[PDB]
């Protein structure tokens, strides 16, 4: 019993923000984590070899990761 | 010497003032309306 009233500022506009901000970044972020996870999963990256003789490669096939390749 | 006559009625009344006040401040039993879950 004898509840007293504790007088605090309005928190109401400062947790809206960072429901908002946490939401917007969420709303990209699981998709690019996803994006991210399953090309590493599946597609993975590639693997280092010598160059064949008579073949030149192209510059975007000088690199290992496909998203860096892209 | 204490106080003067006039500075004990200022002070009586806001003392009474200031109880009222503070026991405006409690909490009814509904308080606080949380919403349900």
């Amino acid at each position: 019993g004898k509840r007293l009233f504790i007088i605090k500022p309005s928190g109401f506009y400062d947790k809206r923000f960072l429901k908002l901000l946490r939401f917007y970044i969420l709303l990209t972020g699981i998709p690019v984590v996803i994006g991210i996870t399953l090309i590493n999963v599946f597609i993975g990256e590639a693997e280092l070899a010598e160059i064949p003789e008579g073949y030149v490669p192209e510059h975007w096939e000088y690199f290992k990761h496909p998203i860096s390749r892209w | 010497s204490g106080y003067t006559p006039d500075e004990k009625l200022r002070l009586q009344q806001l003392r009474e003032l200031r109880r009222r006040w503070l026991k405006d401040q409690e909490l009814s039993p509904r308080e606080p309306v949380l919403p349900p879950r």
